RNA sequence: CACCUAAUUUCGAAUCCAGCAUGAGAAGCU
């Protein structure tokens, strides 16, 4: 039932089909072997992208080109950060001239399928249940479990470390019943300096330049700069790291609990055009340059601290790629013990390693059975009746939805079984009408509060929050206006109602809101 | 008799495609949310009425040219048997030796079908005063059909293309009038033998 | 009706007054001027089968 | 294949590796049963154990040991998905349908009920009708004007079949069907006549649905005899 | 040859629709009428039972049944439908499984 | 029998700008731009010309004198009757002017621009608020083709002078701001019906 | 209505003029050269927005006035539907009688605008800080607007005029506060029945 | 050479039609 085409062997790339309706899982670059690779795939209904590095998410467009995606589904976090990787890739593939994959209208094209979904939010699509949770790579990385009819599988996608600053350390798990997992070992056998970056940063300030990979490490560079006290300015050069550091504020709400104002200080000054950045190369005053556009910072200085995997210092110490141990963690963390376990996704020695580490935890391992869920009916359906040439019964019971076996239960077995702000709902249902009649909350403003909603609690916390944002630079929200002789701390005072009452709107269920606001959008 | 003829067209879509849900239950399970849904099968993807086009076409033509046939587009009109798109399409008596497949996207649902937004506006103020959403088909679609010639004559696939070039200039179905359907064709034709399949 | 809303519930714990011939006569003048309509009168009528 | 051990039998299949209960080599997918001693001595730890109320106590202990344990016409379901968690245990408080088919039986809502009961409504209301069980010409004018709608397929053997049923069924319900087939559509044109044969325009062609309807008006007035004769020399059934 | 019984029951696969006659010149639907058809991606059931067979029974049938993918089953055939995919399971039994 | 076909090709003076129409290409691209110009899928500008058409003849004909129906008004009906009844549908009947949509010549990467717009205070004159809105450029060529069904001696006509009317009020949306002022250039011809066998 | 007035209005500029280009892809090619690239059309020809400029001219002089006038400057102002400004550039529901086009420059802009340089300077050693290149309109540019006005009432091209003289006055486009726009209008009016193109 | 902004609101419905026509038989074993 599942197909590893792309991530069997190597590294970097990763396409995992699952034919229950077919779902891709990370179709991703590593041009006749891609054109293969992709004519293997074949018709993909959903297409399922964990994070949003090209490895697992560079093949997309492609897809979108060839007719093969009809649904894309993915968290927003990776939805803009694989816009912004998509931008870039394709400028990187017009400035080298080599022919393309792909073309900016394939780009516009695939993110109209896009449909995101953020984290321990179940869809019911293609008789599959698909779950999104945390794995700490990046800020929008998810471990995709599909509860299958004929298994449930756990697909985690690239597990974070304990030394991440960002995210949560213990990733999030299927709270449920796992059959089959598809795990990782790209440091499957190296094993294991946070205060060594602040050490060498301050003995150090001639100015340091310090290199990085502008998805994932700039950031917890940037954290590491911002959590303790230094004096000397931090500065972003390589306008990806200053977008992805803007898209990582904006997106703060899928990051740590700790860290829901600003999130990274205003301790850093990134630059924006060039003739900074040659003005910065040209400078003498002491800095920190968190650049990843770096030559012309280089020149001038050839400590040049190399984080990464490649006075020239190495810290290995910001990588976010899992180590055995955590894997291993992982694995016991959940509440059954797979069946088998998939080990894609590394070099030969790592996997034969892990394989040996986990037949020494008893558990079955490949190196690329009949699960049934049935539904039991426990009922007496010996009085039946005909009515319309159909053989029916007047039915009252309970749905019982343990793992393997979705029982349903009558009525004596329920007598065996026997033995963010809050405001109440006449006060959020009186608030929402008095400003639709002010017009502060209108049908869009609804409608789009519906599908942010729909996307999950945090998504439309994230909506809330920046439709609610005063701007520093303008004094605007980007609220609606009210309608009539108010004056200002009047108008101030209303947006913080709305503001509370639509997040007192989202702690409540995805039914009484709904409940709630077709008595002002009719549509959503 | 022997022979058959079978005339694979793959029709690309230029300008919007529309042709309306058929089926009741679809109709008001997709009213909810779009006032004119797109024909469709249950497999998610765009269904085509193809032989009243054709069939329409060479009406037009041949009463234009002055040839004898009949109009079957009447009210309760009846097949009189002896024309040349009574031979090709049927007639009372007689059934049509030209079957002609429905138009079939080689893509599916929700890749080609795209829901969009439509007005009417009033002259003397210019504001939207209705609106409607509608289901439709994007331009560069592709669509597949089948016509199978049972008894082959010379003038059945020049007829046959005369009727696709004639859809080509007025458009296959939907609103054709404010520029929906006007489509593009291409033509494989092959004498197949009627046994074939007895090997 | 009854025995439904009543078990479905007991399950969840964890008008104008005019004439007939009045009727009859508005509905057929309404229908004369296509107010009321073959599709208002058919979709009135599901929303009528599934309930008041 | 199947081994055996110390009472074990181990019937490997295509689909999974049983084991009823030394100990084995190869995988045991379901092991069927100090004994933890002998699940931790037993390589690749098996998927779901089947295992007097002690077992039960034992089984929480399998699930301790983060191993799944099961206790001692296919079914679909057309649900919602609501869900609570009350007592360890994912429930839905829905009452319901248990419909039986040949192969499936299937659980569905009170909204297909619905359907089936507005179809079953729909079924009823049209099966009886109002009292089941004019002007006047001579009778050959009777003949000639049905032998000219014959002729030009006005009137139709199946129009003279359902003409024959509706006079069966009483004096107003043939009345009902002649006032419904000669109905002019004011929104469209047209009546449920078939259009007769010949170079027409459309004053004869309404003048001859008019003796049509005058027609099978003044044939109403007869009795069942004179219909009787008058219809089987044009529809013989 | 037995008849060609579906698996779902008419509320899954059968769905009425509206069928049309328009005409040639205005361009206006001329007449309209109703037709119940089974959707696409239906699937149905038959058994062939030959007794006393041939060596060329089965290929003979298969070739039938890639005709009628050919042409189609049922009715309204000219106009697009009834156009299917069948799939074959053969197998050799003796009349005395049962005895 | 014959058919009347009008080839109008429609060069663009000033922006043009109609809005797109279908919700999957509108919130895929609420991110980047507020007002995404219509579209194909093949990546060329789409405009309704038929309604453009219509609204004109109504307007000089509505002011002529003669009798047309107003199907401007919400849910309103056709009277079957009038000339433009007759050419661009009624309800009952077809419209014998079968409207193409305006084609453009070239893509979106040739044509279409992505333009900042303002709205400025009165008292103050500061940038009160920005939108962004895709817009065709000028001398953007386009082209559509009107064909008549049953031709009179007098469709081409007022073909022509809803074109002018057309060209002196503006095509598309935003009109009163300026855009969407245009020129057309029409090739008319008078085909059979029964020229393609 | 019957009638519709047309407003041909010319500007000749007797101030440097400067208008910004609204169009990111034409200001990332400008921006290499020039910073502040004046509006241009493909056609190489200044555009100018003028529908805006008359709206907010009309609002201050009739806020002023004391007449019951809306401000759509605001942030989503939305424009009431019951002033003389509402009736004239537009509402909510109702659209603008007066249809305001751009300014078209009548020449090129390789003849009409010139590529210019401005310093910001410290006031205390007097030099020049900042250099930066901008680029501007020659004087005595000429600009041809047409203004459509569909219901024309008696006190339409009064609040017109009304609202050019103030915008000869306080300038039109860009640099308004440091000399930039100050310009003078020719109105030639006139009266035309809506069916001036009928037969 | 910089720098701020890039949002927001309404509508998303209404109507016509759903009819005809044809064929109801004949063979063998028995
Ligand atoms: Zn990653
Ligand atoms: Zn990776
Ligand atoms: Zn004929
Ligand atoms: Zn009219
Ligand atoms: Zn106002």
């Amino acid at each position: 039932m599942i197909k590893f085409i792309g991530g069997a062997s190597k590294v970097t790339g990763s396409a995992f089909l699952l034919e229950t309706a077919k779902i891709l899982i990370d179709c991703g670059i590593e041009n006749e072997i891609i054109e293969k690779k992709i004519n293997e795939i074949g018709k993909a209904d959903i297409c399922i992208l964990t994070h949003a590095h090209l490895d697992h998410s560079g093949l997309v467009p492609l897809l979108v080109k060839k007719r093969k995606v009809n649904k894309i589904i993915s968290t927003p976090a990776t939805k803009e950060l694989c816009r912004l990787l998509f931008n870039d890739f394709q400028r990187i593939q017009e400035e080298n001239n080599d022919i393309p994959l792909y073309s900016y209208d394939d780009i516009e094209s695939s993110f109209e399928i896009w449909d995101e979904i953020d984290d321990r939010n179940t869809i019911e699509l293609f008789d599959t249940k698909i779950t999104f949770y945390n794995n700490s790579h990046i800020i929008g990385s998810v471990s995709v479990f599909i509860e299958t009819h004929n298994g449930n599988y756990l697909f985690s996608g690239d597990i974070g470390s304990k030394l991440q600053q960002l995210m949560d350390y213990p990733p999030d798990m299927p709270d449920g019943n796992v059959d089959y997992l598809i795990l990782e070992s790209t440091y499957g056998n190296k094993s294991h300096d946070r205060d060594r970056l602040l050490e060498i940063a301050k003995t150090t300030c001639g100015k340091v330049l310090i290199p990085s990979f502008a998805i994932g490490r700039l950031q917890e560079v940037l954290y590491t700069f911002s959590n303790y006290n230094f004096n000397f300015p931090v500065y972003i050069d390589s306008p990806m790291g200053s977008k992805v550091t803007n898209l990582i504020k904006e997106y703060n709400i899928y990051l740590k609990k700790k860290l829901r104002d600003d999130l990274f200080n205003n301790k850093y000054i990134a630059i924006n055009t060039s003739n900074q950045s040659k003005e910065l190369s040209n400078s003498k005053e002491p800095a920190v340059i968190i650049s990843a556009r770096i030559l012309n910072h280089l020149e001038q200085i050839k400590t040049l601290i190399f984080v990464g995997y490649q006075r020239i210092e190495k810290l290995n110490s910001f990588s976010a790629h899992a180590d055995q141990d955590e894997l291993i963690d992982y694995i016991e963390r959940l509440k059954y013990t797979p069946y088998k376990v998939f080990l894609v996704h590394g070099e030969k020695e790592q996997r034969e390693i892990l394989a040996k580490r986990i037949i020494s935890k008893k558990i079955r391992v490949e190196l690329p059975i009949l699960i049934e869920k049935k539904v039991v009916l426990n009922i007496n359906t010996d009085n039946m009746c005909n009515f319309a040439s159909y053989r029916l019964m007047p039915f009252s019971g309970f749905i019982v939805e343990k793992d393997d076996r979705i029982e349903i239960n009558d009525k004596n077995w329920f007598d065996m079984i026997w033995n963010l702000p809050d405001m109440s709902h006449d006060k959020i249902i009186e608030n929402i009408e008095y400003l639709f009649n002010i017009k502060i909350l209108s049908k869009n403003r609804i409608k789009e509060f519906w599908e942010e909603f729909c996307k999950g609690q945090k998504a439309a916390i994230k909506y809330i929050t920046q439709v609610h944002r005063k701007n520093p630079n303008t004094g605007r929200r980007n609220w609606n206006p009210p309608e009539g002789d108010f004056t200002d701390n009047e108008i101030e005072k209303l947006y913080e109602t709305a503001y509370n009452t639509l997040l007192s709107l989202i702690k409540y269920d995805k039914n009484k809101v709904y409940n709630i606001l077709i008595n002002f959008n009719p549509k959503l | 008799a022997k022979t058959m003829k079978k005339i694979y067209v793959t029709m690309k879509t230029l300008s919007p495609l529309y042709t309306g849900e058929v089926r009741r239950e679809d109709k008001e399970a997709a009213q909810k949310r779009v006032n004119f849904p797109v024909r469709k099968t249950a497999t998610n993807k765009v269904l085509i009425p193809f032989k009243g086009a054709l069939r329409s076409a060479l009406e037009i033509m041949l009463k234009a040219k002055g040839e004898n046939v009949c109009d079957t587009g009447e009210s309760r009109a009846r097949p009189c048997g002896r024309c040349v798109t009574c031979s090709l399409f049927g007639s009372m008596g007689r059934a049509g030796r030209a079957s002609v497949d429905f138009l079939i996207s080689n893509d599916t649902k929700e890749q080609i079908v795209r829901e969009s937004t439509h007005l009417r506006i009033e002259r003397q103020t210019k504001s939207a005063s209705d609106t409607f959403k509608g289901e439709e088909v994007i331009e560069g679609a592709t669509f597949t059909a089948t016509i199978t010639i049972s008894n082959p004559q010379e003038k059945d696939l020049s007829l046959i293309q005369s009727a696709l070039k004639f859809i080509e200039e007025n458009g296959i179905g939907g609103w054709l009038n404010k520029g929906y359907g006007r489509v593009s064709f291409e033509v494989k034709s092959e004498d197949v033998a009627t046994d074939r399949f007895l090997k | 009706d009854m025995i439904w809303n009543e078990e479905y519930n007991k399950m969840r714990s964890q008008l104008p007054d005019m004439s007939h011939d009045k009727i009859i006569e508005n509905i057929e003048y309404l229908f004369n001027i296509k107010i009321l309509s073959k599709n208002r009168i058919k979709e009135f009528w599901e929303e009528f089968c599934k309930g008041q």
